[PDB]
RNA sequence: GUCUCCAAGGUGAACAGCCUCUGGUCGAUGGAACAAUGUAGGCAAGGGAAGUCGGCAAAAUGGAUCCGUAACUUCGGGAAA
RNA sequence: GGCUUGUGGCAGCCAAGCGUUCAUAGCGACGUUGCUUUUUGAUCCUUCGAUGUCGGCUCUUCCUAUCAUUGUGAAGCAGAAUUCACCAAGUGUUGGAUUGUUCACCCACCAAUAGGGAACGUGAGCUGGGUUUAGACCGUCGUGAGACAGGUUAGUUUUACCCUACUGAUGACAGUGUCGCAAUAGUAAUUCAACCUAGUACGAGAGGAACCGUUGAUUCACACAAUUGGCCAUCGCGCUUGGUUGAAAAGCCAGUGGCGCGAAGCUACCGUGUGCUGGAUUAUGACUGAACGCCUCUAAGUCAGAAUCCGGGCUAGAAGCGA
RNA sequence: CGCGACGGGGUAUUGUAAGUGGCAGAGUGGCCGCCACGAUCCACUGAGAUUCAGCCCUUUGUCGCUCCGAUUCGU
């Protein structure tokens, strides 16, 4: 099995990223980053992979004005494969997850990553291409 | 009062002082514990750093996301061509510490050892060791070093070897003048050391009796120098707001009024780098040993016929083509600076000590741009023959 | 034999343990060999308008 | 700090800025190095005000042609919306 | 700052009662004994030929009355969680909205978001939002000039080259050079998660662990540049605006004209590698064993034992020393 | 005795030099197909330029210099 190795971090606290699912929501506002411990004055960041809490702004109104997990599917800063191969995709995108990770919506647009497939399997099986 | 929150200091303050080191070559501070039990052998090597590539290896880390795939990771090449034993040295276990007892040298040095006796060795009229060198040429002489050689084996407990390393080999250090240290021998009596370092004497030790492939070494060194630098980039401090008068690369306080004095854990300027520092648990990926097919890039999924050196040679140091190592991750200095080789002192236990090493791919473009040939001729080629 | 992959801009061998490769929007992988090919098609040129590029090579027959 | 007269060519709406001809001038103590800190000028992956009392500073916008232009209004404006 | 400690804060003794039963698992009414100077007062001893007067930012060190982490005792401790207490300050204690704030409050993360000192640490370190000069407005007060521990807006933050401290740099250290020893001082690692154990122990059920092991990660530290990313006056090559050399060609000027790419060098948790082992012990639980024919971890004598201590390792290397 | 100055090769950056030719080229002006103008395009040409200044190798080849000195130090 094993864990997730570190990955370029390129989504910190205020970032604003796309919503990748069809749950009506059309961006995700990043309030914060489960796991992190933190360090004086350093902002909070996640990615590909990692859940966030979030919030809606811009969407249907019954999601708006909320709180709630998602998950990172896409990200711009470049990382390191294993392979020595750098990946990045042409946008950030998030998913709608409840706090076991179970997706809200049913569909996913466009690739997401393979680091988030393997730690989340039921956005796995809504997604369309794994890379 | 109290700070307002709470954030880890910066920096290490058992790295202190942060001074320019004084000395060039790596300088062994422990030799790895004695085994009586096990045949005598050296402790330490010199070599000299060349640069550095990436190779591509198929993980066998059961449990691990890696397992059965592969992995790209950064390696240092070492030339380590064979050193010279000429000389041994004995210490006695003493209340204040080991003592040196005496030293006993060979009856031929060489002149790139001899140029490390001077200052100005071409101006000299070279006289170094010429009056020792004679007593091995008579009977009596003979006695006299035998005899020396015997209250080694008397009252000597650590027995240490002279050994230098053959700079000449490699001429793109453009120095002629060798390097010199002592190497602890471990392993067997204190009389067999003797005569296992006396038997060395004007021979030639090469790496492999020393390290080997898989195993963790220690690389001890002198960090690249970079001069005198402010606290920002030599502590680590944050840099203060973009309104500050005077600058903002400082330290806003030095310190409370009270104590009334600038206490030494407060980061100040100065020198940063050039400092000698000891890293330890450095895998040893790959030993090349001339006339061997080790020596050359090749893999078994490989078989590109290519040499380690990447097309254009290594950057600002040449050609390797004496023995060599290759140690995961990075090394100490600069290219060119000599190195200090030394076995762990720790019983190497952890699954990726023991680990095997199987190297896929070794690569051997240019280091001098963004090369794209792994051989000359893969580029003549490709341009037609140009 | 190793498995080397292609630039897909400038059609160069990429070996193991480099590359950029950009995903985009429409799932599309791209494969580049260093940041001037990135550059380039990033900043939307041709490889068959740049001389250099294997693109260009073959449609002129050089 | 201190009144006023004469005022070439090119670019351009323009005695704007940039370059040139007539005329004037190289007058600002020099030499060797290229550390920290500074002053002045820049740039920067991903994020985009999370910084800070506060978007301070900087960035972004910018010319011209065509289209199109809301609330409100003292009917003139707003408007280069 | 000093004396004092009423007040503020923290702690103990007695045992009426609470706690289904049951004074003391956990609490402690009525009383009573203390500690503390991180509250505010009391005083007016020092300073009015001046000790720069709020807070934040930055940075180090210190304390323990311990929030989390290590080892344990207790319980109205089945498990899980929680509570009380002990050794313990080694490591850590965060990102934000509103407010000039200290204080507070909420959102979120986290193993945890404990409390304090250092001239209410810190303005020739910054900042100047507030307060606390001169301009100005409101309300109330005053006949008025004007007043307001009421509100509001605008309002110059000077000097180090001296001594010391601290940081590095030469030199000195009795010919010169090489290789070494070494007193002593500094010192560093840290926490979490997943898988397995296991849906097991425990439990009516609900619920629900742990060591070993494996694989990663956080904070930190020290290096390093193969790869990716960043920086250009390589003024390296190309493109290009205005002017200019009679044109072409080739250049130059606009203090780096502008733009694209850009090796080298430098560099980023934006990249990569590495980060350690013995001994003695605390709490505590025990062995043998009297005093006290029994009993007893204690009196003599012993054992196990930790984020502890000392060493080792790592950094430095003395008017120290050896070959 | 190697070093140093050129040069060559390796390596790298840019992106195909100048000159010549073209029955390439939107078209247009003269003459009786020819002549002239024309941004750009194609061939020679992955060409030319630059490449240690802190890159690597080096006589195939060229050239120079190999040491005038000064200050001290003793058990
Ligand atoms: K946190
Ligand atoms: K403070
Ligand atoms: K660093
Ligand atoms: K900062
Ligand atoms: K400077
Ligand atoms: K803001
Ligand atoms: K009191
Ligand atoms: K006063
Ligand atoms: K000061
Ligand atoms: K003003
Ligand atoms: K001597
Ligand atoms: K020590
Ligand atoms: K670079
Ligand atoms: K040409
Ligand atoms: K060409
Ligand atoms: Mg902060
Ligand atoms: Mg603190
Ligand atoms: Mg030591
Ligand atoms: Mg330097
Ligand atoms: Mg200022
Ligand atoms: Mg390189
Ligand atoms: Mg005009
Ligand atoms: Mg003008
Ligand atoms: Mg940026
Ligand atoms: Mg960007
Ligand atoms: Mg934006
Ligand atoms: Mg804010
Ligand atoms: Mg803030
Ligand atoms: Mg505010
Ligand atoms: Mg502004
Ligand atoms: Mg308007
Ligand atoms: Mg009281
Ligand atoms: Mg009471
Ligand atoms: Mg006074
Ligand atoms: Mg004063
Ligand atoms: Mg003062
Ligand atoms: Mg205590
Ligand atoms: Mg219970
Ligand atoms: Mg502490
Ligand atoms: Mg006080
Ligand atoms: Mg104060
Ligand atoms: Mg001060
Ligand atoms: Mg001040
Ligand atoms: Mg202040
Ligand atoms: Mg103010
Ligand atoms: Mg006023
Ligand atoms: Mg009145
Ligand atoms: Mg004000
Ligand atoms: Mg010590
Ligand atoms: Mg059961
Ligand atoms: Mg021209
Ligand atoms: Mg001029
Ligand atoms: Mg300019
Ligand atoms: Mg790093
Ligand atoms: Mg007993
Ligand atoms: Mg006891
Ligand atoms: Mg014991
Ligand atoms: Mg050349
Ligand atoms: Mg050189």
């Amino acid at each position: 099995a094993g864990n997730k190795f570190r990955m370029s971090l390129g989504l910190p606290v205020a970032a604003t990223v796309n919503c990748a699912d069809n749950t009506g929501a059309k961006n995700l506002y990043i309030i914060s980053v489960k796991g992190i411990k933190g360090r004086l004055n350093r902002l909070p960041s996640a990615c590909v992979g990692d859940m966030v809490m979030a919030t809606v702004k811009k969407g249907k109104p019954d999601l708006r004005k909320k709180v709630m997990p998602a998950v990172i599917v896409r990200q711009r800063k470049p990382w390191r494969r294993k392979d020595g191969v750098f990946m990045y995709f042409e946008d950030n995108a998030g998913v709608i997850v409840n706090p076991k990770g179970e997706m809200k919506g049913s569909a996913i647009t466009g690739p997401i990553g393979k680091e988030c497939a393997d730690l989340w399997p039921r956005i796995a099986s809504a997604a369309n291409a794994i890379v | 009062s109290h700070r307002k929150f709470e954030h880890p200091r910066h920096g290490s303050l058992g790295f202190l002082p942060r001074k320019r080191a004084a000395r060039h070559r790596g300088k062994v501070k422990a030799f790895p514990k004695d085994d009586p039990s096990k045949p005598c052998k050296l402790t330490a090597f010199l070599g000299y750093k060349a640069g550095m590539t990436h190779i591509v290896r198929e993980v066998e880390k059961p449990g691990s996301k890696l397992h059965k795939k592969e992995t790209c990771e950064a390696v240092t090449i070492v030339e380590t061509p064979p050193m010279v034993i000429v000389g041994v040295v004995g210490y006695v276990k003493t209340p204040r510490g080991l003592r040196c007892l005496n030293t006993v040298w060979a009856q031929h040095l060489s002149e790139d050892i001899k140029r490390r006796f001077y200052k100005n060795w071409c101006k000299s009229k070279k006289k170094a060791f010429l009056k020792y060198s004679k007593k091995y040429e008579t009977d009596e002489g003979k006695k006299d070093i035998q005899a020396q050689l015997e209250k080694l084996k008397k009252y000597a407990c650590v027995i240490r070897v002279l050994a230098h390393t053959q700079i000449r080999k490699m001429k793109g250090l453009k120095q002629k003048k060798a390097h010199l240290m002592e190497i602890q021998v471990n392993g067997g009596s204190i009389a067999q050391k003797v005569d296992f370092a006396y038997g060395f004497f004007e021979k030639q030790v090469p790496v492999d009796a020393v390290f080997q492939k898989d195993e963790m070494i220690d690389i001890i060194g002198v960090t690249k120098g970079k001069g005198y630098e402010g606290v920002v980039t030599r502590w680590g401090v944050t840099r203060l707001p973009r309104k500050t008068h005077r600058g903002l690369r400082k330290v806003a306080c030095i310190g409370a009024w009270h104590p009334a004095r600038v206490s030494f854990t407060v980061a100040r300027a100065g020198q940063n780098g050039y400092h000698h520092r000891t890293e330890m648990n450095k895998k040893v990926y790959k030993l090349g040993k001339v006339g061997q097919e080790s020596h050359t890039a090749l893999t078994e999924f490989d078989r590109t016929e290519k040499d380690i050196t990447p097309i254009g040679g290594f950057p600002h140091y040449g050609v390797v083509k004496e023995d060599y190592l290759l140690i995961k991750g990075c090394c100490v200095g600069t290219k060119k600076r000599v190195v200090t080789l030394r076995q762990s002192l720790l019983n190497q236990t952890s699954r990726v000590a023991l680990e095997e090493i199987k190297l896929k791919f070794i690569d051997t473009s240019s280091k001098f741009g963004h090369g794209r040939f792994q051989t000359t001729q893969e580029k003549q080629k490709f341009y037609g023959r140009l | 034999v190793l498995k080397t992959e292609l630039c897909r801009f400038s059609g160069a061998k990429i070996y193991p343990g480099r590359g950029i490769r950009f995903i985009r929007s429409d799932s599309q992988v791209f494969l580049f060999v260093n940041s001037k090919c990135k550059h380039y098609f990033h900043n939307k040129l041709k490889p068959s308008k740049l001389t250099w590029t294997a693109m260009y090579r073959k449609q002129h027959k050089k």
